[PDB]
């Protein structure tokens, strides 16, 4: 499957974003569908995910609360509704399948995403 | 699997592919017909969950994996002292909702005593559904491949993985490249044989690009674990 | 540890070798006595760690039958799981044995064996849990 995010940019502290995941490809392969970001330096950090269906989503510590995953699966798109953005969510950020985030080498890159900026 | 060849039927008959909503992301080696020896770094949250996990033993082709053809997963257990940072103490096991059927397919691989006795460049196995060249896709076959170990004083030198490899760990390919496991082989076996039985020393935890030079494959040293799965094991049944 | 003390695991909590598979649980998550039986070599050299002598000792086959290596096998967690045994001649350099209380009741596995300097049979137990690591 291929994926395209986008959505990012830049915003002001407390400010929103919507982020997007174009999915083309199989949809049997998009039964989870999840986000990460990196920042400059830093390690990669897994953000969200939701089931195909739904019926099941995931949110890590430092975003739950703020962060709201969807689907439209007439689109086979994947949103991320980012609110109450800090500084410390400056990175970019991409999605991705298990089969993709899941890596034998931990700093390969064949994973494009959109940059989003969090400064004043 | 980068440098190897197709396998046969029985040839690997420990080795399962572990699907993600019904998708190859790991691999694994069967040691009872409810465990499966695989990678902590396969089931970081929200992986942890054992409701996204379905197991396929004795089938050669992911095309042949259909959604119910698979045994669901009950448990997933990573190591307590695992660090995804540096890797170490990358193992973790997956329990089976209902038994595996043994046969000529189906079988475990032993999991090692203390005092293998394994030589400085022990001959090995690995095997998965990996790429077989660096930046490829998941492999539709099984593959397999001859890798020697490669002791732990050599691969920390300075120009290989620079004191990176723990106890934890143990190196195995070859320093010139080639052969060496690759993307999607992760949590698969490490096998090696010795009086005539077949032992499961390593599960594929990382290594730096696939079959490159100085960037052997970096596996978790199965015996340091031993006694933690027999615990989780023993607790599971009485 | 200090003075060839045992780490329970990885807690941080150090405990005397006497106390080590001496029945009685003093290890923070009970590590002391639930890793006593392990099978050691290539050849499956069945051994149990005596409290008394602070040390890992190969299983006499002396009264030795498929009834307590099946207790053996599910003391490591392998449930009801049972593949082979057979008396062989020690190899591992051992000088003493662990030995079968046949009258000892029930008690863990480990300790229905006591520590003896000498094997009657001139066998010591060799004990496969599960049929493994064949192939074509
Ligand atoms: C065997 O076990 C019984 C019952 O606990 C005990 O009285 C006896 O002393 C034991 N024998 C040996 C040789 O330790
Ligand atoms: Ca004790």
């Amino acid at each position: 499957v291929q994926l395209q995010a986008s959505g990012g940019g830049f915003v002001q502290p407390g400010g929103s974003l919507r982020l997007s995941c174009a999915a083309s490809g199989k949809v049997v392969e998009q039964g989870l569908m999840g986000w990460f970001r990196q920042a400059p330096g830093k390690e990669r950090e897994f953000v969200s995910a939701i089931q195909y269906d739904t019926k099941l989503e995931y949110y890590a510590d430092s975003v739950k609360g703020r962060f709201t995953i969807s689907r439209d699966n007439s689109k086979n798109t994947v949103y991320l509704q980012m609110n109450s953005l800090r500084a410390e969510d400056t990175a970019t950020y991409y999605c991705a399948t298990p089969q993709m985030w899941v890596q034998r080498d931990r700093d390969d890159r064949w994973y494009q995403g959109t940059q989003v900026t969090v400064s004043s | 699997i980068v440098g190897g060849e197709s396998a046969l039927p029985g040839a690997w008959p420990w080795q399962v592919s572990l699907h993600v909503q019904n998708v190859h992301v790991c691999g694994g080696s069967i040691i009872t017909p409810e465990w499966i020896v695989t990678a902590a770094h396969c089931v970081e949250k929200p992986l942890n969950n054992p409701w996204h996990w379905t197991a396929f033993a004795g089938i050669l082709r992911q095309s042949f994996m259909f959604y119910g053809a698979g045994y669901q997963v009950e448990k997933v257990i990573s190591h307590p002292n695992y660090d995804s940072k540096t890797k170490n103490n990358d193992i973790a096991l997956m329990k089976l909702q209902k038994p595996l059927t043994f046969n000529d397919l189906v079988k475990p691989v032993c999991l090692p005593n203390p005092g293998m006795m394994l030589q400085p460049e022990q001959l090995c196995w690995i095997s998965g559904w990996g790429a077989t060249e660096e930046k490829g896709k998941t492999s539709e076959v099984l593959n397999a491949a001859k890798v020697l170990l490669i002791e732990t004083q050599r691969c920390n030198s300075r120009y290989v993985y620079d004191n990176l490899i723990t106890p934890a760990m143990i190196c195995a390919g070859f320093l010139q490249g080639n052969v060496d496991s690759c993307q999607g082989d992760s949590g698969g076996p490490l096998v090696t044989s010795k009086n005539n039985i077949w032992w499961l020393i390593g599960d594929t935890s990382w290594g730096s690009g696939c079959a490159k030079a100085y960037r052997p494959g970096v596996y978790g040293n199965v015996m340091v674990f031993t006694d933690w799965i027999y615990r989780q094991m023993r607790a599971d049944g009485e | 540890c200090s003075n060839s003390g045992i780490e329970c695991d990885s807690s941080g909590t150090c405990i005397n070798p006497s106390n080590w598979c001496d029945g009685v649980s003093h290890c923070p998550g009970g590590e002391d006595e639930n890793r006593c039986v392990r099978l050691y070599g290539p050849n499956f050299i069945l051994q149990v760690y005596s409290s008394q002598r602070k040390s890992w000792h190969p299983v006499c086959q002396d009264d030795w039958n498929e009834n307590y290596g099946r207790a053996a096998c599910r003391d490591m967690g392998y449930k009801n799981n049972f593949y082979s045994s057979q008396g062989i001649v020690d190899d591992s350099g051992s000088t003493s044995f662990m030995k079968l209380n046949t009258s000892a009741g029930n008690v863990d596995i480990y300790k229905k064996l006591y520590h003896s300097d000498a094997c009657s049979s001139k066998a010591v137990v060799s004990l496969r849990c599960i049929a493994c690591g064949v192939n074509l």
